[PDB]
RNA sequence: ACGGGGAAUCAGGGUUCGAUUCCGGAGAGGGAGCCUGAGAAACGGCUACCACAUCCAAGGAAGGCAGCAGGCGCGCAAAUUACCCACUCCCGACCCGGGGAGGUAGUGACGAAAAAUAACAAUACAGGACUCUUUCGAGGCCCUGUAAUUGGAAUGAGUCCACUUUAAAUCCUUUAACGAGGAUCCAUUGGAGGGCAAGUCUGGUGCCAGCAGCCGCGGUAAUUCCAGCUCCAAUAGCGUAUAUUAAAGUUGCUGCAGUUAAAAAGCUCGUAGUUGGAUCU
């Protein structure tokens, strides 16, 4: 049972800031130790430069080839393997190129037929995917 | 340092369930009923309601001999006198609870021009506040979601420079008279 | 709607009263005082630089 | 800072004189005088926002310049110079006199008064010291300064000061039954009859008061001004008599003062 | 894997053009069109089937 | 992590944010020391040192934008080297001078408020409804439109004289004159398997390309990809990413659990803590 007197706030108080550590989704914002493992460090987005076309497999059940592209973040160095999303958005692209790259929508997370990939890409070459993909705009050289 | 006022406040709120039959359906009739523009119409005039009845909700805790009860449960009851939502019979504080959608709507100004018979359709009026045809008792008032008070009901008329009510006749009459 | 006009209005005494009393710009639309021709870049320009000038040299300078 | 503070923000300046929100970043910061500054009223705010003869910071200027205007029977020539309680403002030019006075509603007020009545204001006496060879001094509340005083006046009592001479005439003492003026707190402006007094050593004496109604309240031994000897005000009082009208009768004072017009 | 065949159905797809139709109605314009198309005059018919987009 | 006043969310309890215009603190590249003065350990004052860095005739001289603009760099990420002391106020010997304080414009889909993109009438329908005919079918009685059918009446958005506004301008308000029939003066952003409103329609591809938050879809009839049509939702706005709050009675004081699903210490003693039987007018 739980304690339940009158002058028993402190043993409350401090039992539940002890207990509230084995949440995992309240350790993993206070801890402090995945947010330095974060490649972008609590950025919603980043920008880096592509260092080649990597195409990586799809997961069990289903079959394909996820196109992807392994980017070098800017304010920090790190690597990071981005998938560029729609049909045909590969030949927007060359190598060496500048890449806003967003999260995939799962915080971290890989989603679910990419093996461990937490980001798209979003905008090359300072134009929009949207926009070359829907043939709005030209891909800049 | 600044000489101005950051106060604001949004009129509305949307549901928390986006996609609710018959909650589309009972919106969408209180759309084509009263002749207004999107959702967020209704949504406006479901949050002043939720409003009133938060606040004669809370008044309803303190007892009948408050002071506070009795002055700001009295003030709030007058204001929905005057607007001609409630009646004035029913002025206990739980004939607030019995008030609806429809009895807000019901007195905008479209809808009385509508009553009124100055239009022929809840959609005639919407143009005719809007092209600035018609004024409350001098004034020409161009928004149709002016909710009318009780005794401004009375005077609601085709605005002096009107070709209706007036007589200068428009642009296109002229024209017409042109080329006659 | 376009029917009335609200503003406010001042009857002086005579015209001294009402060229001590009212403010320059309420004059200068009777054509009864002239503000001069200086931007007020050009005037801290001025006063900047014969801060860099000793005494009657000052009036020389502009 | 380093050093004093000269200007006044206008959210932060003292409720009581109305500022509106959106004319200014600063409001007119009274300058050092008798009274403190959230216990006065500037003289640009009662030329320009109360009596509505001035309409700019400047014309406040363009009067107060021509000296038309007699604070204490003293002619001031600062826009921003703290008039507070009981300080009578002489305009001679249009022939007016005011008398500053709360109202029951915990602000000043416009109270025109008559010129036989502007010779004289009221004063309290806050402290009293004798000193430079046995001569014995007063303080009122406007830092003003009696030397030789009636020996029977005491601290908390209220004086009559000659406008024309500065000295004292005649006196009330602090006693029970005695009518007072509260000029402070939450009672502020409110005129009832003295009750009783509480003592409590090292702290604040409280002083219960007592309405024309009926109406008990308390305040702090420092929010009080003896007003009048017995029932009888020494001074005019406002057109409501500081008695405080609770929101709902003072509501049906409205709707039933509309009845009247026609 | 590998990465030759990248936009293969986007740039296979037969090009059909748009077919040119009217304005199609806005506002409040629209909302009573879609009122008057559910609400006044529905229709006694056959009934249950009330899946607008229905095709057969 | 500058602190408060406060902000978001919220049944009740809560949780999280608060650099940011008000109050209080601190600091002017980093430490340190002073002069003057009522008040400064002051940086739009001085003297050093450490760090940068400007001119130089090489002997010397001068620096401090976390003021307003502006520039570079950084980055996902943020406006004009504009006008004026007319307002609000401040300083001075001062009714007069000054103020990038502050005000006014410009940029601005941060965000919040109002709100257009059409209304009406006459016809006709192998449309519906109301009165009669057993039924065919008889009507201005009420409604509807995949009528790009006809018809005038109404109007802003724009274009633009004038007034008004203001320091002077703009903007809005007020008015001339012009200003709508595919009223081309065209409304978009996401979606149509289920969660979750809305097509197992047609063509293409054939575990490919790709979609899909999750479940799943695609191997030659794909309700899911690429498109055409049609339909749906919000609508001058709508998608995406990340932080956070509710949903979460999945942190539980209210209010969870602990035989077998994660979990009661091997047993007992024990100080602090927590909790303690009747009884007095």
């Amino acid at each position: 049972g739980k304690c339940r007197g009158l002058r028993t706030a402190r043993k409350l108080r401090s039992h539940r800031r002890d207990q509230k550590w084995h949440d995992k989704q309240y350790k993993k914002a206070h801890l402090g130790t995945a947010l330095k493992a974060n490649p972008f460090g609590g950025a919603s987005h980043a920008k880096g430069i592509v260092l080649e076309k990597v195409g990586v497999e799809a997961k069990q059940p289903n079959s394909a080839i996820r196109k992807c592209v392994r980017v070098q973040l800017i304010k920090n160095g790190k690597k990071i393997t981005a998938f560029v999303p729609n049909d045909g958005c590969l030949n927007f692209i060359e190598e060496n190129d500048e890449v806003l790259v967003a999260g995939f929508g799962r915080k971290g997370h890989a989603v679910g037929d990419i093996p461990g990939v937490r980001f798209k890409v979003v905008k090359v070459a300072n134009v929009s995917l949207l926009a070359l993909y829907k043939g709005k705009k030209e891909r800049p050289r | 340092p600044v000489a101005r006022s950051w106060v604001c406040r949004k009129t509305y709120v949307t549901p928390r369930r986006p996609f609710e039959k018959s909650r589309l359906d009972q919106e969408l009739k209180l759309i084509g009923e009263y002749g207004l523009r999107n959702k967020r119409e209704v949504w406006r005039v479901k949050f002043t309601l939720a409003k009133i009845r938060k606040a004669a909700r809370e008044l309803l805790t303190l007892d009948e001999k408050d002071p506070r009860r009795l002055f700001e449960g009295n003030a709030l009851l007058r204001r929905l006198v005057r607007i001609g939502v409630l009646d004035e019979g029913k002025m206990k504080l739980d004939y607030i609870l019995g008030l609806k959608i429809e009895d807000f709507l019901e007195r905008r100004l479209q809808t009385q021009v509508f009553k009124l018979g100055l239009a022929k359709s809840i959609h005639h009026a919407r143009v005719l506040i809007r092209q600035r045809h018609i004024r409350v008792r001098k004034q020409v008032v161009n928004i149709p979601s002016f909710i009318v008070r009780l005794d401004s009901q009375k005077h609601i008329d085709f605005s002096l420079r009107s070709p209706y009510g007036g007589g200068r006749p428009g642009r296109v009459k002229r024209k017409n008279a042109k080329k006659g | 709607g376009g029917g009335k006009t609200t503003g406010f209005g001042m009857i002086y005494d005579s015209l001294d009263y009402a060229k001590k009393n009212e403010p320059k710009h309420r004059l200068a639309r009777h054509g009864l005082y002239e503000k001069k021709k200086t931007s007020r870049k050009q005037r801290k320009e001025r006063k900047n630089r014969m801060k860099k000038v000793r005494g009657t040299a000052k009036a020389n300078v502009g | 800072a380093r050093g004093p503070k000269k200007h006044l923000k206008r959210v932060a300046a003292p409720k009581h004189w109305m500022l509106d929100k959106l004319t200014g970043v600063f409001a007119p910061r009274p300058s050092t005088g008798p009274h403190k500054l959230r216990e006065c009223l500037p003289l640009i705010i009662f030329l320009r926002n109360r009596l509505k003869y001035a309409l700019t910071g400047d014309e406040v200027k363009k009067i107060c310049m021509q000296r038309f205007i007699k604070i204490d029977g003293k002619v001031r020539t600062d826009i921003t110079y703290p008039a507070g309680f009981m300080d009578v403002i002489s305009i001679d030019k249009t022939g007016e006199n005011f008398r500053l006075i709360y109202d029951t509603k915990g602000r000043f007020a416009v109270h025109r008064i008559t010129p036989e009545e502007a010779k004289y204001k009221l004063c309290k006496v806050r402290k009293i010291f004798v000193g430079t060879k046995g001569i014995p001094h007063l303080v009122t509340h406007d830092a003003r300064t009696i030397r030789y005083p009636d020996p029977l006046i005491k601290v908390n009592d209220t004086i009559q000061i000659d406008l024309e001479t500065g000295k004292i005439t005649d006196f009330i003492k602090f006693d029970t039954g005695n009518l007072c003026m509260v000029t402070g707190g939450a009672n502020l402006g409110r005129i009832g009859v003295i009750t009783n007094r509480e003592r409590h050593p090292g702290s604040f004496d409280v002083v219960h008061v007592k309405d024309a109604n009926g109406n008990s309240f308390a305040t702090r031994l420092s929010n009080i001004f003896v007003i009048g000897k017995g029932n009888k005000p020494w001074i005019s009082l406002p057109r409501g008599k500081g008695i405080r009208l609770t929101i709902a009768e003072e509501r049906d004072k409205r709707l039933a003062a509309k009845q009247s017009s026609g | 894997g590998s990465l030759a065949r990248a936009g293969k159905v986007r740039g296979q797809t037969p090009k059909v053009a748009k077919q040119e139709k009217k304005k199609k109605k806005t506002g409040r314009a629209k909302r009573r069109m879609q009122y008057n198309r559910r609400f006044v005059n529905v229709v006694p018919t056959f009934g249950k089937k009330k899946g607008p987009n229905a095709n057969s």
